[PDB]
This record gives structure tokens, C-alpha cells and sequence, in this order.
């Protein structure tokens, strides 16, 4: 059994090298994918100061997006936003609201089915396989447009720094189905604008809502990707500290057993020599 | 312990002079709990670790 | 550890050595295949600490080629013995030396990468690999035909 | 008409009544910006703040005095206390004016808001500055797009976008001074 | 069973179990590696989940009570009922109680012939597999 | 190594229920009350089997872990689970109307 | 403190120290528990932060200098000043200054009453609460 | 290389090997810090990839072939060619034949100067450096 | 894993102070001056205390 302790020391030592390398891999992938999040944080603002921000809307039909990670050493991010998805898919319900449950990421389909399997409809995965592009987020938004809901619900982690990641609920209102109706405040604040588009307001708010869905989805799955990287970077420095503490304790144990087996073998040799001497 | 302390107890300060020992220490199996350094370290009043 | 995976004869390919593994007694085409098999199998045994926790998805498809090549070589090193027909199921195979060297030189250099890994398990030489492969393909194409009868009313 | 009084302040307090108290209140994207539409100010005289965006880049975020914007009716201009407008944009050239100098961005088509406090938001999709464009490949791609006229309205709309984009880009790279 | 051997081989295995339990220890060899990897639960393959599902049917099959030795023919039917698929889609928490259905509700005449021949004859290979569907299983 | 965050849902269930029954096997002794302060709790056998059966079936997943720690039976589990909750309000309001004036 | 045990001296120790030290061992147990639960700094719950600061307050109180043994009456008071309030203003660094501030500034007859009685009577609790409010704490 | 020591040191090294092995051992030490991290190939650092690719150059450089002992000028020309960077064209699997394609390609008039002087003199450090660029390496 | 100019100003002041204390623990030796060229320096105790 004294080579079981040595092979366990081998195992924990290579694990503590693997996680020390994956911490640096995540720290490399965080620093080049931190600037694309900051370049994306501007474009969400014109639509949020234009369309407003209206989460508690009595939508007849809704689509929820919980955008998660794909690889699963993130350290409780996807479970956190899955709990936020159920905590907002119980909050927004007031009228028997049909909700479409859509998750982007392989670690979203495996948990939102455990939470809500009956209303779960679409699964998008490998959305971080090369990088996040607006054409991809546009195609996902077009697939979310094949459902014609009255609102869209976006659940992502707002990457603040390399430590703080807050889950954010962002909404997108369908143009004439609820968006022009939710601006109707003692009249309307939307009719103060001069529509300069080709056609009427009914197909400039349509184009503008599809664009807002694409922008919110693109910024969501970029910001959540940077939160995934910066949380795996700190969830692989607890693996290195745990594998270092276990290697320290196992090295101490192996030295105790090494000394004990030298003493035991020695006492056996003396006991065998004294029975003849 | 007494074969080590027979040496390391004559290295002390009397009222006449003093003997100060700089003794090279080999930790045997990267093991500080080995009884040769665990007995040696009892007498050691300082350490000087040279590193690569 | 070889034998718990079911590879019988459970010879460790790495720890087993010979004095006939000199290139100036058994030639270069034998020595180079033996050392290349050992190199692929030791590379895979290096890979097994990052395979076992992460799962063969971040390996840049150079290490994945190594894992598939090593698994084919590991299964192909197994051989059903003529004296072990009593144990498992299989009539024994005598694998002549030239067919062994050609087969492992084929698996080593990418000539059989399109064949599945379990067609190499307990087969004599590399044409028995393909003969088990096509037979397995026939087996899967014929597995779904028997679920419509044999449920009642046999032919007495 | 405003029967769902939602917001970044109401969902937090109606979320206190359904979510478990272990979960802190979720954020909303209005929490992360200080510029709005209704709140007055942000003019201080002549120059008004422009917010030129693009998904992958932010080409300008400082203040300008006048913007020339390629609308779908045509290239218009905005002053500081401009009327609230939402402008769909043709494939054309945005010019940001700050004085004597000006930057010449060629965009591919997007929107351009002017908000009720006078803050403007140019939200385009791909925006190349006119220096790094070639006048070579546009003629060949326009000629390849001007001959293939299929029956399907999808590729007819795509080819019409190709004609208009390449025609305006050659027209904006030809008469440059 | 990963460390257990019998060096007589299948020379002295009951022939009605030499053919059924040969593919029992294959699927438990497939079960022993895919379940330690999924102790982490890193990725899913959805067919490796199946051999993790069926191998855990066979672990719950091979459980036994303390002073109840099952003769030989009621052991080969309780493994025919799992290696020929009949105890699939029966809940894993309830295979230790679903197999008293196989000993009771299956005809007592199928054990007298299987003990007499020692091998599942084709007139019994299909006739018993037709009666393993004519049993009431919990969960169903 | 990896923490609880990389466990499955059923394994987080196993870890939570096992932490609860790890605490619930502990009990205060009538002979250890002279140095622990907690008085000793004799537990009947039917109370033990019913309580552990209830923790196993999932009747007490909503309770915290330390409500099971050093209590007699499952009635005292809920007594401490309420008492434990109550102290999460009262941590204050001991400023005036006390017994710490000067003259009285 | 989690491993240090002394059973026979308990219910034979100083009565005032026995009054003020049960909650001392209690809050150090809470401090070791709220340190073992959040071992690395990512989440600030702010309700454990009271325990995580009172524990470091008591831990900085418990440490002392070498070759300076303290009388038990100048020790019951100094741990009264930490298990109660009276030191939650002083940050963590001046507690070794605040302890000697509490010991020097308080009326030295409080120590005589405490040493003679053995326990902190309500008459002594009143003057101990009084004289520990009017001390000039260094964290200010 | 991590455990092989020589307490005499480079005082009894051939000079001309001492000029180039002093950097060979340093880059091999950097590789030994960076080894077992090379299975993360797509996720680069582009500076640890430099020490990774150079250490993989120098590891396959040092292999010999069983009773073909190499003269010391050919060894120091080999680690000159691999150390200075004349073999960054060659992929890691052809450096056992790239060194064979240096000794056969570089003229043998430099080897007797390197043996005779016993150092790489700057005239020779221009000569054999210029000779390694007219070498036909098996590269693609 | 982050870079030089990622950390704060009061921490990089200690990075500079440690990089100039770590240099200041070096000392030329009198018995080294026959194979270095640079002469040796004997440093007094309170001089070391004050200079640090």
C-alpha cells in the first residue's frame, strides 16, 4: 500500500499542474476577450434609453434566454443564472403566460430541463467554439423570431471586473404587440420622434426591435463568456490551492509511512537475527 | 540524541570565550521529520538557507 | 492494469523489453515499428491525466489522432490464443511476423484510421480487422429487423 | 394604456414577493448608463454628445457640433437642439464635425437616433473609414451583381442591396477631395 | 468483480448461464469505467449514458439477500430478464423488487425444463422470452 | 478538489442530505453537560427511526444543516430550526430600558 | 482552540471568567466556522462579517506578550471589553493598545472587587459597564 | 536533466560547448517548467509557446542511437545549430534527421578548427554560422 | 497572468522597495576580490539597521 500513496501523490501533483495551467489558459483567454465586451457595452445603451427598460410586462407569450457556458469548470455561474431563470419564470407569471424556454450553451439545456422541461423548446450550443460574432447572434435572434412572442427575456452575467459578475435580466418588446403600447404614458412618448424611415412606424420599430434583440443577445453572450473565463480563472486557483494542501498532507503521510516501513523492516531483521544469536 | 548532544554541548559560550558553529545540514529524504534533522534542529540557534 | 481492461495477453507494451530489439539484428522496418508503437503508447499514457478529467475536447486534433491511434494499437496487441478457447469465446490466431509488422505499420501511419476501435479487439491480423469491421457494420444494419416478428405465433 | 407599470425599479420590488430571499435582485441594463432621453441638459452651448457605436467597435464617443448622416431619404444634418428623430440609414458616409476637422466613416446601413434631450446615437453595423477601402473590388463585385438577376425575391433584395451599397461607395470614393 | 477471478474459466459454468452471463460481465466492464468518469459528470455522450444506465440495471440485479440462495435456473432467468432487455425501462430503485415478478409470474414449468436440459433450447429461448413480457412489473 | 459547484444536481442532493444526517447522528450527552452546557437528550428508538426516515425521504430538505446538530429528535430539529431563524432578526435593541443605570 | 481541551479545570475555574468566557468560546467557534465556510474572498455576505470581525477582535485580544502574565482580574475585564461591546470601534490593529488602555484607564478598584468576589455582581456589572464606556479608545 | 547534476560543474566542460550548453540548459529548464502544459495547444500564450517550441527543438536534438558516440565538435555544432535558432524551420519530428543533415552538409574543415582551438572563435563564429544557412534542412 | 501595469500604485511601490532591498542584501566579499576584481565590504550592525 506504500505505492498507493506514491501513485496518489503522482495523481494530485499532475492535477495541481493541470489546474495551474488551466488558470493561465483562462487568464489568457480573459484578457483578449475583455476588450470585445467593453466594445459591446456601448451599443446596448441607445435601445435601452430608447425602448425603455420594461421587465414586468403582461406579455401573452414570452421567450426566455438563459445564456450559459459550454465547458463546465466555471464555478457555479450557470447554476446561479438557472436559479435566476426560475426566480424570474415564477415572478413574471400573472395571467397564465406562455413562456418559451431557450438556452444558449450546452450547460443550459442540462439544467433548465431539470427546472422546466415542459416549456423547453430550443437549444443552441457551440456558440463559443471560435468567437462570438454579430452574424451568429443575428441568426440566433432570427430563430427567436420564429417564435412570435410579446416579449423577450435575457439572462446573462454582467462582467464588472475579474471578480464581480452580476446576473442581469434584459427585455425586448415586440414592436406593435407590446412595444408601442408600453410607451403609452399619459398619451405617448414614442410619438415625439420623427420617423425618417422608408415605410411607416410599424416596420421601423420591427427592424429596430430585431436589431435590439441582436445587440442584447450579442452583448449577453460576449459578457457571459468573459464572466465564464474570469470565473474559471478563480475556480482553477482553488483547485491549485486544494491540490497543494492535499499534496502537503499526503507528502507528510508518505514520509510517516516511509519511516515506519524502514523501522518495521529493521525490527523484523533484528528479531530474526536474535533468534539465532 | 546523546551522541549529537555530546558534540553540540561543548559548542557554547563560557566565561573565557565562545565557540560558534556553522554546521552544514543535509535533510535526508526531503524529510524534516527524519530523526537525524529532527534531533539536529533542536540544537540549532539559527539557520542560513542558501538557494539556487 | 492491462488485464482489467480485457486486453489478453496482458503484456505491458512498454515495460516488456528484449535484446532482439536492436535495429541491426531484426532490421529497421521492425525496430522502427516497435519504437513507434512504444512512442504512441507512452504519449497516450501521458495524455491520460488530462483525458480523465477534461474529456478529449481541448486537444487540437493532433492529440486526438494520437488517442485514436493508441487505442487501435492497444486493441490490436490483444490476440485470442489457441489455448484460451476454453475461457472466452474465440478460436485462436497465429499471426505471422510480416503480417504483424505490416499491420502495425499500417495502424501507425494512418492507413486504418477510418476503421473503428473495437474491430481491433481480439483479432489475428489486419485483414481480420477489416473482416470484423464490415461484419460489425452488417450487424448494425441488421439489428433493427427482428423487432417485428418472434413476439408471437412461431412456425410450430 | 400603461397597464403594465414595469421598470428597473418596479421589478425589484415585485421580485421581492416571488423570489427566495437568498437570491439578490437581478440587474437591468438601464442600471449601467447615465444618459437617458427625457432628462434635460447635455448641451452646454454649441456641441452635443454623439455616441457612434458598432457591435465590435466604438468609433467615436466624444462630443461633436454637427453630424452628417446618410438617411434613407438622403444625407441630413443634426444640430445641438435637434428634433427627436429615428432615422433608418442607407449605405453611405457619416461625417462627424467638430470644427475644421472631420472623420469620414463609411457605414453599411443601420439606424441613427436623436433623442429628446438632443443626445444622438449612431448605431450602424459595419463602419469602415474611407481610407482603408479599395476602389478596385467594388467594380468587379458590382459587375458580378449587375448581371445575375434571378427570379427569387430573396436574392433580388440581396442583389439590390449590393447595387445600392456599391454604387454609393464608388460615388463616395470617386468625388473625394 | 474488477478484482475477482475464477481460473477454471467457463469450463464449469452452467450452460444456461455461460451464454447469458458472458455478456453480463461485458456490460459491467463497460459500466465500471463510464461511471467513475461520470462521478465528476463532465460531459454527456447520451449513449455512454445508456451503458451507464444498463450497467446499473445489472448491479441492482446481482444483489442478494442473506440466507436466500436462488437455485441456478432462477438465477439464469433473472439475468435473461436483464441481458435480453426485459428489465430495461424499469426503475433502478426498484429492480430488487421487480425480479420477484420474474420468479413468481413466469411459469414454474420453464424452470423444470431449463434445469433438465441445462441450456436454453430454441423452443425455450423464445418461449421464455415471450413470457418475460407477460409479467406485471412495478413502475411498468 | 473541485468544490460543490461542479457536482450534479442529485449529487448536491446527496451531499446536502448526508451533511444533515451527519449532524443528526450527533446528540448531547447527559454526562457531557458539565462541560458543554447543553443538557443531555435521551432519544427513543422509534423517534430515531422516524426522524432518519424523514430526513431520507426528503421531509426536511427545507431545514438548514445546523438545526440537526446536537439535538435530540426531529421535534427538536424544528425547534432549533425556528430558534436559529429567530436570531437572524434579533441582534439589537438592547440600548435602553435596561438594568444598567447608576442609582436604582 | 478547536483542539485545546481541558475538562477537569472547567467547573473549577474563575467565576467571573466563567461568566464571560462561555460566549468567548462560542464566538470563536462561530469565527472558525465562518472562516472555514468562506475560505477565499469572493463573496461578502455582510451578515457573517459581524462574526468575521468580532472573531478577529477576540483573536487579537487573546494574544499577549511573552514573560508578562496577566492577573485574572485584569483579564476578565479585558475579555469583558471584547465579548461585550466597548471595542467594536477600535479597528483590529490597536487592540493590543486598547487592551492596556482599558486596563489602565478603568478604576483600579474594579479589579479589587472582581478579585475578592470571584464573579461580576450586578453592582459590579453596573460600574464595569459605566467605566468601560468612558475610556479613551485608541480607535477613534 | 532535472535531477542529473555534476558537482564539478562546467569547469571540466569542453569550451565551445560551454558557450552553448549554458543556454541549452536554461531553455531546457524553462521547458521543464512549461512541459505537461503542452496538451493545451490551441490556447496559446505565444511567449510560453516560444520556450515550448524551443524546448521541443532541444529535446529531440539530444537523442543518440546506441553505440554511435559523437565527437565533441559535432556535438557542439549540433547544439549551436539548435540553440542559436538555425532549426526553427524543422518540425519536432524531423530534428533527428536535421542534425544528420547538418554534419553531412557543413564542410568538415570547420570541425578541426573547433577541435584544435577548443572554442568557437569569432572568425569561426561567423564561418560556421554562415555555413548553417547554406544547409539543406529536411523542412516543409 | 495579468501583467506589470495591472496592479495598483501602493503595491508597486512595495514592488520597487522589495526589488531594491533584494538587491541591497547583496554584498561584495573580501575573499572574493582575488577572483572578481571588486573589493569587499565589512558592514557594521547598526549601520545595516539604519541603512535598511
Amino acid at each position: 500500500s506504500n505505492q498507493a500513496v506514491k501513485q496518489r501523490i503522482r495523481a494530485i501533483k499532475n492535477i495541481g499542474k493541470i489546474t495551474k495551467a488551466m488558470k493561465m489558459v483562462a487568464a489568457s483567454k480573459m484578457k483578449n476577450a475583455q476588450i470585445a465586451v467593453e466594445q459591446s457595452r456601448g451599443l446596448v445603451d441607445p435601445f435601452v434609453r430608447l425602448f425603455g427598460d420594461f421587465p414586468a410586462v403582461n406579455s401573452n407569450k414570452s421567450v426566455v434566454v438563459a445564456v450559459t457556458s459550454d465547458k463546465g469548470l466555471c464555478g457555479g455561474l450557470n447554476s446561479n443564472i438557472t436559479k435566476y431563470t426560475r426566480a424570474t419564470l415564477a415572478t413574471t407569471e400573472s395571467e397564465g403566460k406562455d413562456v418559451v424556454v431557450v438556452s444558449i450553451g450546452d450547460k443550459g439545456r442540462s439544467q433548465l430541463t431539470r427546472i422546466e422541461s415542459q416549456r423547453y423548446q430550443l437549444a443552441i450550443a457551440d456558440t463559443y467554439k471560435v468567437r462570438v460574432t454579430f452574424g451568429q447572434a443575428s441568426l440566433i435572434v432570427e430563430e427567436l423570431i420564429k417564435h412570435n412572442p410579446q416579449s423577450y427575456q435575457i439572462l446573462f452575467n454582467k462582467f464588472r471586473s475579474a471578480i464581480s459578475f452580476k446576473p442581469t435580466v434584459a427585455t425586448i418588446l415586440s414592436p406593435d404587440l407590446l412595444e408601442k403600447q408600453l410607451e403609452d404614458v399619459t398619451g405617448n412618448s414614442l410619438d415625439a420622434y420623427d420617423i425618417e424611415a422608408s415605410h411607416e412606424r410599424s416596420d421601423v420599430l420591427r427592424d429596430l426591435t430585431e436589431f435590439h434583440l441582436g445587440v442584447t443577445l450579442y452583448n449577453a453572450m460576449l459578457e457571459n463568456n468573459c464572466s465564464e473565463h474570469a470565473s474559471r480563472m478563480s475556480a482553477m486557483e482553488n483547485s491549485t490551492k486544494s491540490a497543494g494542501e492535499m499534496l502537503g498532507k499526503l507528502t507528510l503521510d508518505y514520509n510517516r509511512k516511509r519511516q515506519a516501513t524502514i523501522t518495521t523492516e529493521l525490527i523484523e531483521i533484528i528479531a530474526g537475527a536474535s533468534a539465532l544469536m | 540524541a546523546t551522541d549529537l548532544g555530546g558534540l553540540q554541548e561543548r559548542i557554547t559560550t563560557t566565561t573565557k570565550g565562545s565557540i560558534t558553529s556553522v554546521q552544514a545540514v543535509y535533510v535526508p529524504a526531503d524529510d524534516l521529520t527524519d530523526p537525524a534533522p529532527a534531533t539536529t534542529f533542536a540544537h540549532l540557534d539559527a539557520t542560513t538557507v542558501l538557494s539556487r | 492494469s492491462i488485464a482489467e481492461l480485457g486486453i489478453y495477453p496482458a503484456v505491458d507494451p512498454l515495460d516488456s523489453t528484449s535484446r532482439m530489439l536492436n535495429p541491426n539484428v531484426i532490421g529497421a522496418e521492425h525496430y522502427n515499428v516497435a519504437r513507434g508503437v512504444q512512442k504512441v503508447l507512452q504519449d497516450y499514457k501521458n495524455l491520460q491525466d488530462i483525458i480523465a478529467i477534461l474529456g478529449m475536447d481541448e486537444l487540437s486534433e493532433e492529440d486526438k489522432l494520437t488517442v485514436a491511434r493508441a487505442r487501435k494499437i492497444q486493441r490490436f496487441l490483444s490476440q485470442p490464443f489457441q489455448v484460451a478457447e476454453v475461457f472466452t469465446g474465440t478460436p485462436g490466431k497465429y499471426v505471422d511476423l510480416a503480417d504483424t509488422i505490416s499491420g502495425f505499420q499500417g495502424v501507425l501511419t494512418g492507413k486504418y484510421d477510418d476503421l473503428p476501435e473495437m474491430a481491433f479487439y481480439m483479432v489475428g491480423d489486419i485483414k481480420e480487422v477489416k473482416e470484423k469491421a464490415d461484419k460489425m457494420a452488417k450487424d448494425i444494419a441488421s439489428r433493427k429487423e427482428a423487432d417485428n416478428k418472434k413476439v408471437s405465433e412461431e412456425l410450430k | 394604456e400603461a397597464a403594465a407599470p414595469a421598470g428597473p425599479k418596479e421589478f425589484t420590488e415585485v421580485w421581492n414577493k416571488k423570489a427566495p430571499s437568498t437570491l439578490i435582485v437581478p440587474e437591468f441594463p438601464s442600471n449601467y448608463t447615465a444618459v437617458k432621453a427625457v432628462g434635460e441638459g447635455q448641451v452646454h452651448g454649441d456641441a452635443f454628445p454623439v455616441n457612434f457605436y458598432t457591435p465590435h467597435s466604438i468609433l467615436s464617443q466624444a462630443q461633436k457640433d454637427t453630424v452628417v448622416l446618410p438617411g434613407v431619404d438622403g444625407y441630413f444634418g443634426v444640430k445641438a437642439s435637434h428634433v427627436p428623430t429615428i432615422a433608418q440609414l442607407k449605405p453611405g458616409v457619416v461625417e462627424l464635425h467638430s470644427g475644421a476637422e472631420s472623420e469620414k466613416f463609411f457605414v453599411s446601413g443601420g439606424f441613427a437616433f436623436v433623442h429628446p434631450n438632443g443626445v444622438t446615437d449612431i448605431c450602424v453595423l459595419e463602419a469602415a473609414t474611407l481610407d482603408q477601402v479599395d476602389p478596385a473590388a467594388v467594380k468587379s463585385a458590382l459587375a458580378a451583381a449587375s448581371a445575375a438577376q434571378p427570379t427569387d425575391e430573396f436574392e433580388q433584395a440581396a442583389n439590390r442591396a449590393a447595387i445600392e451599397l456599391y454604387s454609393a461607395l464608388e460615388s463616395a470614393v470617386e468625388a473625394k477631395a | 468483480v474488477g478484482l475477482s477471478v475464477s481460473r477454471v474459466g467457463s469450463a464449469a459454468q452452467f450452460p444456461g448461464m455461460k451464454q447469458v452471463a458472458g455478456t453480463l460481465k461485458l456490460e459491467l466492464a463497460q459500466y465500471r469505467e463510464v461511471a467513475a468518469f461520470a462521478q465528476f459528470g463532465s460531459d454527456l455522450d447520451a449513449a455512454t449514458q445508456y451503458v451507464l444506465e444498463r450497467g446499473a440495471r445489472l448491479t441492482e440485479m446481482l444483489k442478494q439477500k442473506q440466507f436466500a440462495p436462488i437455485p441456478i435456473e432462477r438465477q439464469t432467468v433473472a439475468v435473461y430478464a436483464a441481458t435480453k432487455g426485459f428489465l430495461d425501462k424499469v426503475r433502478v430503485q426498484d429492480i430488487v423488487a421487480a425480479e420477484e415478478a420474474v420468479i413468481s409470474q413466469v411459469n414454474p414449468a420453464v424452470f423444470k425444463i431449463l434445469k433438465a436440459n441445462g441450456k436454453i433450447t430454441p423452443a425455450l429461448d423464445a418461449h421464455l422470452k415471450a413470457e418475460l413480457r407477460k409479467v406485471k412489473l412495478p413502475g411498468a
